[PDB]
């Protein structure tokens, strides 16, 4: 039932206004209009914007078919033809149809490296002039070719409000299938995910099991702020061995909790963590393209007398504190805080842990063509600190990302070291008691 | 240990696709996490469950990690 969640009375008038200011194409139509999620907004406010770059080499490359593939990819996934705008201070998404995709094309000079041209456009104008909330479509394609068309760089630019780690590989595998003329199953779009969430909510909010769950879960809890240019700090360790029945994510979150326990002077800690948002009974929820991520509270409570708690006890507790929330992790954070706590609704999370148990390497198997992946990325946190953990084959990488005014280099380095050290200690001796 | 119910069979096929392991190697006593699954695999398994007419969520896979036990609680 399109437009049924629109917060605006004449959605078609908004579209017409945007067309007349040449922000979106005049021959497009408005297929739907919905609120943007809080998570989409988190990314938009932090300028989160990517260029996924595919260097393609070989004599059989077909430029027309690349162009048409871009068009077909956008026809298939409606998030890719979504525009974002503010109304009464709140972000909405306009889903366009009849959208003609125009590829930006560069024919280089002989000897000019196509990738250096992409980099120059990226740093010179593409991200510095980015204004997603002005309503111009964030998803755009660029094709940069050497003379001969045997060395080409294809670029997809995109806002993080339009993808997540589970679904981005599907964008690349769909692109390849369409280029190759391989068949594709039907899919849903991000709008269908938003309609599904709303249909599962109860009209009386005090009778919603989800807000009842969060109320109990957070009862008596306090959310402390562990910390007051954007910096990235990295630290690798040997991949931890997992105690029986414990996931890597649990290990990382327990380590973080132990650290915070000490850093604050608290036995009861609450911090944020990233969940995938796809544990819902809806068709194609595993494959639909969009940003279903959510950042929600995780609470870890050490006993008042922890003398006997082992590392295992902490791991099982931490893991249960995640699994208890699985059926309820999909709701807006400001709704959790408004309906299930005394806390102000716009209370921000100040620490967020993301474990990256998703694809870390990507492919675009176009049919003989050599195809390499690389990317450009912007991401600028506000007052929060992010801890990312990447599980590679040879190492577990701990990454801290925060503004330098919140966490200076030496402080960030020490944070990465401590979390790493604790993870390793937990791994090498899970039967140990927390008095290490 | 042999697959005995229809639910066990359908579930094994799901694990095979999600974990990219061959169907012949899956026994009813197999543990999802010991065969290499994590939370995201569990999410995909749950979704494929629904498309096959079974009904379980990710939490069910953490509570009942063994195939035969998970096949009982699916509806
Ligand atoms: P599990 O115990 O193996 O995993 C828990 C998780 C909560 C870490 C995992 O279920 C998940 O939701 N998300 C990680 C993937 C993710 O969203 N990455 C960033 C997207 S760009």
């Amino acid at each position: 039932e399109p437009f049924s969640l629109s917060p605006i009375k004449d959605p078609q008038a908004l579209h017409k206004e945007l067309c007349s200011k040449n922000v979106i194409p005049v021959t497009s139509t408005l297929e739907d209009l919905l609120p943007a999620t809080q998570a989409q907004h988190v990314f938009i406010k932090r300028g989160t914007f990517h260029s996924y770059n595919w260097t393609i080499k070989g004599r059989s490359l077909n430029m027309d078919r690349l162009r048409e593939t871009c068009q077909s990819l956008v026809d298939r996934h409606s998030i890719l033809r979504t525009s974002f705008v503010e109304h009464e201070g709140h972000p909405i998404q306009l889903v366009l149809a009849n959208l003609d995709v125009k590829v930006r094309e560069v024919q280089c000079w002989p000897g000019e490296d196509p990738m250096e041209v992409c980099k120059a456009l990226w740093d010179g104008k593409d991200w510095p002039t980015l204004n997603v909330l002005g309503g111009s479509l964030p998803v755009r394609f660029t094709l940069v070719s050497c003379p001969g068309n045997e060395h080409v760089v294809l670029t997809i630019q995109i806002s993080h409000s339009q993808w997540d780690g589970v679904s981005i590989p599907k964008l690349f595998s769909d692109f390849a299938a369409i280029y190759n003329q391989t068949p594709l199953p039907p899919t849903s779009d991000f709008a269908h995910y938003l309609y599904h969430r709303v249909s599962s909510a109860r009209e009386d909010v005090q009778q919603d099991p989800t807000f009842q769950f969060w109320r109990h879960y957070l009862d008596g809890a306090k959310m402390a702020v562990p910390f007051a240019q954007t910096l990235w700090t990295f630290k690798g360790i040997v991949p931890p061995t997992l105690p029986s029945g414990i996931t890597m994510a649990t290990l990382v979150k327990a380590a973080t909790a132990l650290f915070l326990s000490y850093h604050l002077g608290s036995r009861d800690v609450v911090f944020g963590h990233t969940v995938n948002g796809r544990n819902l009974p809806m068709d194609n929820i595993e494959s639909l393209l969009g940003c279903t991520l959510n950042f929600v509270p995780l609470r870890v409570t050490f006993p008042e007398d922890s003398t006997d708690w082992t590392v295992m006890d902490l791991l099982h507790h931490t893991q249960t504190q995640y699994t208890r929330a699985l059926s309820h992790e999909h709701v807006e954070l400001r709704d959790i805080f408004q309906h299930s706590t005394n806390w102000p609704a716009e209370t921000p999370l100040s620490l967020i842990v993301q474990h990256q148990n998703i694809d870390l390497s990507f492919s675009l198997p176009l049919r003989s063509l050599d195809v390499q992946y690389s990317k450009f990325a912007r991401f600028d946190p506000l007052d929060e600190v992010w801890i990312f953990t990447e599980p590679h084959a040879d190492r577990l990488e701990v990454q801290v990302c925060a503004n330098s005014r919140v966490l200076g280099q030496e402080q960030a380095t020490e944070l990465a070291n401590n979390i790493s050290a604790i993870i390793t200690k937990f791994s090498t001796d899970p039967t140990a008691r927390l008095l290490d | 240990k042999q697959l005995s119910t229809d639910a066990e069979r359908e579930l094994a096929n799901i694990w095979a696709t999600v974990l990219d392991i061959p169907i012949g190697t899956i026994s009813a006593s197999d543990n999802f996490f010991f065969r290499g699954g994590h939370s995201i695999d569990a999410m995909k398994a749950s979704a494929l469950g629904r498309a096959a007419g079974m009904s379980f969520g990710v939490a069910d896979i953490f509570d009942h990690p063994v195939l035969s036990e998970l096949a009982s609680v699916a509806v």
